[PDB]
């Protein structure tokens, strides 16, 4: 499945310049060759807060770009697409989803090493004492190297006492969560018994005390809202979850300073790993006053992430102010902040490379008549619409026999199917007739 | 079984030929040939699930059957395919946001299907035997063709206990978890036949081998996976009220899952409709995140139906066709439909009456086409089990144009209750 | 047609062990001695039934 | 009804009563 | 107790055998156009087979919409379910506008199920087990039947039971003496303590002995449940209990209704159909009374006709008292009767007519026959007068303080000078607004 899968690279040259047909991307060269800068900034990992402004028409590939500089720096750094349709919440205040995507889009490498106990368990044996709760238990895993016995704490006993498990079967144990879980019984009993409902797992190998390094690739917001809302094992605190489980509010002292000085320490001991990310607000031009005036804290901070907004309007009222208008929708306190990026709007050569880029990309075998029509079309009407005519076209032509797709095929889905512009005098002419 | 019959329950899926021809009046679909091939072609798009993040609009005048081709389409797409179906209005809610809503609605057409291969037995019970006291027991299993005996162990025997099945049931054991489906019970009754009991019911034992190999299947939409893995309160997806997953930590997971199961082989892909009737409803910020929901692999595809002309688009003062913006319109195409002429109304009433078992004369068919070309046509479907009424309570056989035209007088359509609204009741 | 057997194959004897008893009540009011009327006490003194 | 007023608590202070040993058969 | 109402008068439609609205009968007066148009909707709810329909009753105010329209509840009888609502209960604070439509729209919908059910009752006399001659290996004999004796009221007499009933009364715990409660169609077993009759002494414990059952030993009687399909829907959604403790959050108030779709598609929607299908249930759609209707919202306007289309949905009988006015929630719009145009497209209108001053009269006869008021023949005349001035609303008031007001003037019944002064104590509309007017 595709759709907006053409776009895989900025296409550009060593050079910046932008490869006029590369990376399944053609025209807007210029922006595709600034956005280059900005890709080279966010891995230079040296700056913080920058903003831009992919500003132009609709359907100019602004958005292309977007998931084009994504696809640049790859998936190793982080990557947050969000719509500014998603500050609107009812269940947490409005500052508080763009705070929690700053803090989401900075990521945090960090390599991490656990043990592992897990076998064949022989026997467990809760060494009883007065207080007069059990004090501890005796374990013996057996595995194809040796077995063992292991001393762990009442609470791996309760939770083995939750899976139901008994003498001889196969367990999972991890010191680090202090989850066990229970892979099933051991196999060499499967002859035991005719049939039962246990699961036979072979006889763990190696040793019964390993350990592993996991080099784990997290972000920060994570760390945030794992710290605002705990979890654990055994804990009666997951009531939480339960009664008082709404989104939550991380406080500022929560969302920075503990938290940041915790990935400090782990990153200054060479544990960590920063790597910067991209936030990407499409349709930006519909938040509220609130959002744009909050984004003036929110970018110059230190922390925060390169930005990369997309605006389509030119010049309309903005949204919280109901009086005021500026361009891109956008207050130019705001406006300042931002490299603004233009975007060309695609001529006929162009769209036609570009119908031409989209129709092979899912198994389209499109004729140079048809395509060369798709041209006049979309000359007509817009580089969206006319790129759309060609799964209907290919699905059409296959019930009429015919392998490709030719001059009446793609007249025929044409005529089926109109267009916002085609369709909008139709109403006009029937005006007091739609309602 | 008891589902009485509703204004869309006649229509049984687009009157469409092996190659998108669409016929006069076949399968409950009557006229509009244009855009009936149009909803053709864009359901076998739909049964072909290569490409997703395409809408597909159908507007025209009030009544000419937007909705119609919609529960068309459902229908012709038939079970194994999300269809979801939603007002304009559904999605402002009070518990979730307006974007929230909509990713619901957009991962609920969303389906994964776990094809899993898992072994069991299948045979009537023959005899069982348990010794308390760990116990241990056996079974004895029959089908048509072989029998056999088994030792239970402890926890089938304690499965089986559970259960309480006893000689004669016909079962199903699951070799993996145990589970005991009983489907019913086989030629056999009287536990003691002196004490109290229901009536006996008794059905075929199965047949062929006693162990075979079947296939189950568990199909679940995105937004239940999404929301059954939101949080940790046990049994959720029903919940009654509450969905208030989580951008990252849950959805991207959740696709990223799903995306891993379609590359091994596990449950690859399902995509639906989302049928989304009066979308003049959507606010701008709603029409805002669309522009971008759509971009998505699992974005199935949408359609709307609208009936506005050059209206301003709700939550704000821009006019605009369709009451929609041109950014959200850009990717959509629309489909017209043509208002239906005085020979396909006709025949509209005519097949709609003989889905509720009325019969009318052809004088009656001709007053109701007049009185629907006059008028709306939904009042003149309306008038069709009015109408029905009187002829029975005279024990009458078939609606006259006499009884047509007494309820019509005895009711109102639009302009006959406004025309007379001179009397200034309140304002 | 299915029958249903219990067997204790440990002896016969715990076929009647498990359903044993048979205490069938016989308590009856007992009138007290100075009014004769219906006892709805026991003076812990006495444990003689009283009423009034 | 039963409020224990003020002098009754002054007055219940006495010396205790001794407890019975009631072992009596007859009607 | 009555403690008469508004509309305690309206006792049905009043309509002949051949379908005509007789002049006068069951409290209901005039208004044959309409009283004739909104009686054929009765026979198309008498018919299950519909789904959707709405007619709308659109007239002046206080011409009697309400006042015909609960009549319909009385005509249909109480058996089918009817569920009114204003058009202002949409507005709530935890459930979104427009799934109170939807959930009332399920509410209308009735599904009474039966179920038959066996029963025993009475003192357990003796529990004799039932010899089986070693049906294995030479280890003991075998229980293959109980002998239960049970007495009641009525007679005691001896039963057999399977030895699995054997093995739950052992685990049961209970002895002999007591009163037990057996269902063999299911098997469970209960205990209603021992017998009061003999059992118990004066002692104090309330292990709650229940008298010697009265009646036969072994009794069967159908149960007819009376379920909505929002009940069963709040059901499954708010679940009760004392156990898994997701449901022992009783002290959250839960008012989270918004029951999603697939709860509808799947679970009781469907065993509905599975207890149609397999005779256990029978469905009765009911009526959904929805006055006021100006009020709603026009996001609820618009889901009307998309939950209106669906095959589940009962009929509607709207009730719009607005003219030409502006539809709430939009602006520059002059749809009639407050209603969008669309919206008056789906839906059936019945014009009731303006009471003239004989029929008024009539029904201020009617109400004062109901509240029970002895009104003469000219303080009836004078009140007919005075309410062809004003509304009938006001006419048909001054019947309770004109009453009031004779009583405590020594009289039996309203006469012309009471109703003169209650004239003057209390005036209508109009003449408050033109006091008003007059005033700052
Ligand atoms: N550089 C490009 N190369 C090929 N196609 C493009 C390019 N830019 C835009 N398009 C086409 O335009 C369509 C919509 O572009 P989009 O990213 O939505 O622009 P906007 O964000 O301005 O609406 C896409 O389907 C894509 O095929
Ligand atoms: N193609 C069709 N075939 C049969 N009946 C139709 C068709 N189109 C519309 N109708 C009739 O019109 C009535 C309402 O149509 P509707 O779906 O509301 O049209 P719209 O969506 O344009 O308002 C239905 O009761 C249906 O019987
Ligand atoms: N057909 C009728 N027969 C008897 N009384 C009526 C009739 N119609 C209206 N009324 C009386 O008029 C009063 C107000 O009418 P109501 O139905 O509440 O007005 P509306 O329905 O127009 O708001 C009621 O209390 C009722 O007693």
């Amino acid at each position: 499945i595709a759709s907006h899968s053409h776009v895989k690279g900025l296409g550009l040259d060593e050079s910046g310049l932008a490869k006029q047909a590369a990376s399944g991307l053609v025209g807007q060269e210029n922006a595709r060759e600034a956005c280059g800068v900005i890709v080279e900034l966010i891995k230079s990992k040296k700056m913080a807060g920058r903003a831009v402004l992919l500003a132009g028409p609709p359907g100019t590939g602004k958005t292309a770009l977007a998931l084009a500089i994504a696809q640049e720096l790859g998936s190793k750094v982080p990557f947050c697409p969000m719509v500014g349709s998603e500050v609107y919440s009812t269940e947490i205040k409005k500052t508080e989803v763009l705070m929690e995507n700053f803090r989401r889009a900075i990521g945090l490498r960090i390599k991490e090493t656990k043990e592992v106990y897990e076998g064949e368990v022989t026997e467990l044996t809760p060494c009883e004492t007065e207080n007069k709760t059990i004090s501890h238990v005796i374990i013996g895993l057996k595995t194809a190297k040796g077995t063992k016995q292991l001393k762990l704490d009442p609470s791996i006993f309760e939770s083995l006492q939750k899976e139901r498990v008994e003498a001889g079967d196969v367990i999972y144990i991890e010191a680090n969560s202090g989850a066990v879980k229970r892979q099933g019984r051991c196999d060499t009993y499967a002859t035991e018994f005719d049939l039962e409902a246990e699961e036979y797992v072979p006889l763990p190998k190696g040793d019964v005390h390993k350990k592993k390094e996991i080099i784990q690739d997290v972000t920060l917001h994570d760390l945030d809202v794992a710290n605002a809302r705990p979890q654990g094992g055994q804990d009666i605190l997951s009531m939480m979850g339960q009664l008082m489980k709404p989104k939550k509010t991380e406080i500022t002292d929560k969302l920075r300073g503990e938290i940041n000085k915790v990935v400090n320490k782990y990153i200054d001991q060479g544990i960590a790993e920063l790597v910067p990310g991209v936030l990407f607000v499409d349709e930006v031009h519909m938040l509220d006053i609130e959002c744009f005036t909050y984004l003036h804290r929110a970018l110059e901070s230190s922390i925060a992430p390169i930005v990369i907004f997309a605006s389509n309007r030119g010049n309309c009222v903005i949204r919280g102010t109901e009086d005021i208008t500026s361009p891109h929708g956008i207050p130019l306190d705001l406006l300042d902040r931002v490299m603004i990026i233009r975007t060309m709007l695609y001529t006929p050569q162009e769209m036609k490379q570009i119908i031409k880029i989209r129709a092979q990309t899912e198994g389209i075998n499109i004729s140079e008549e048809a395509l060369n029509h798709l041209g006049e079309i979309g000359t007509k009407t817009t580089l969206r619409y006319s790129v759309q005519l060609l799964t209907p076209a290919n699905l059409l032509a296959k019930i009429n026999g015919k392998d490709s797709i030719e001059k009446e095929h793609v007249e025929e889905i044409s005529e089926l199917f109109y267009d916002a512009k085609s369709s909008a005098k139709i109403l006009a002419d029937q005006q007091d007739k739609y309602m | 079984r008891i589902e009485r019959i509703g204004a869309h329950s006649h229509i049984r899926g687009l009157g469409l030929d092996d190659a998108l021809e669409p016929r006069q009046a076949s399968q409950g679909m009557v006229g509009q040939l244009a855009a009936r091939r149009a909803a053709g072609v864009v359901l076998e798009m739909i049964r072909e699930g290569k490409i997703a993040g395409r809408a597909v609009l159908i507007a025209g005048q009030p009544g000419t059957g937007k909705t119609a081709i919609a529960m068309g389409m459902a229908q012709a797409l038939g079970p194994d395919t999300p269809f979801t179906a939603i007002a304009g209005s559904e999605i402002f809610s009070l518990e979730m946001s307006k974007t929230e809503a909509l990713t619901q609605a957009f991962r609920r057409s969303i389906g994964v299907r776990i094809k899993e291969e898992t072994e069991i037995i299948e045979g009537e019970v023959v005899e069982i035997q348990i010794d308390r006291p760990s116990k241990v027991g056996k079974l004895t299993l029959k089908t048509t063709e072989m029998e056999t005996i088994y030792d239970l162990g402890t926890k089938m025997i304690e499965s089986l206990t559970k259960d309480k099945v006893q000689a004669g049931d016909v079962i199903t054991i699951d070799k993996a978890t145990g589970k005991i489906s009983k489907l019913g019970r086989s030629f056999t009754r009287a536990r003691d036949y002196d004490a109290m009991g229901s009536q006996t019911k008794f059905v075929q034992c199965p047949d062929g081998e006693l162990q075979k190999r079947k296939e189950v299947v568990h199909t679940v939409s995105l937004h239940e996976i999404d929301v059954i893995n939101s949080r940790t309160q046990g049994f959720l997806a029903l919940f009654s009220g509450d969905t208030g997953e989580i951008k990252s930590e849950v959805r991207e997971q959740i696709n990223a899952k799903v995306a891993e199961w379609r590359e091994e082989g596990k449950a690859e892909i399902i995509p639906g409709v989302l049928f989304i009737d009066e979308v003049h409803m959507l606010d701008i910020e709603s029409f805002s995140f669309l522009n971008r929901a759509l971009e998505s692999d699992m974005a199935p595809v949408l359609i709307m139906a609208t009936n506005r002309g050059i209206t301003r688009i709700r939550g704000t003062s821009y006019q605009s066709p369709h009451g929609i913006p041109i950014d959200l319109l850009d990717r959509l195409l629309i489909v017209s439909t043509t208002p239906y002429s005085e020979k396909d109304t006709k025949q509209i009433l005519r097949i709609r009456c003989e889905e509720e078992d009325v019969e009318m004369s052809e004088d009656a068919y001709t007053v109701l086409t007049r009185i629907g070309l006059e008028t709306s046509l939904r009042y003149a479907i309306q008038l069709i089990t009015a109408a029905s009424l009187v002829c029975r309570k005279r024990k009458g056989t078939e609606v006259q144009v006499d009884d047509i035209k007494r309820v019509y007088s005895l009711f109102l359509d639009e302009s006959r209750s406004t025309q007379y609204m001179k009397e200034y009741q309140d304002a | 047609c299915s029958r249903t057997f219990i067997t204790f194959s440990d002896d016969a004897t715990f076929e009647e062990w498990f359903p044993q008893g048979r205490p069938p009540k016989v308590p009856v009011r007992e009138v007290c001695p100075v009014t004769h009327r219906p006892a709805l006490y026991r003076d812990p003194v006495t444990d003689i039934p009283y009423a009034t | 009804r039963h409020r224990l007023s003020r002098r009754v608590l002054l007055e219940v202070a006495t010396a205790p009563d001794p407890p019975p040993r009631p072992k009596p058969v007859k009607m």
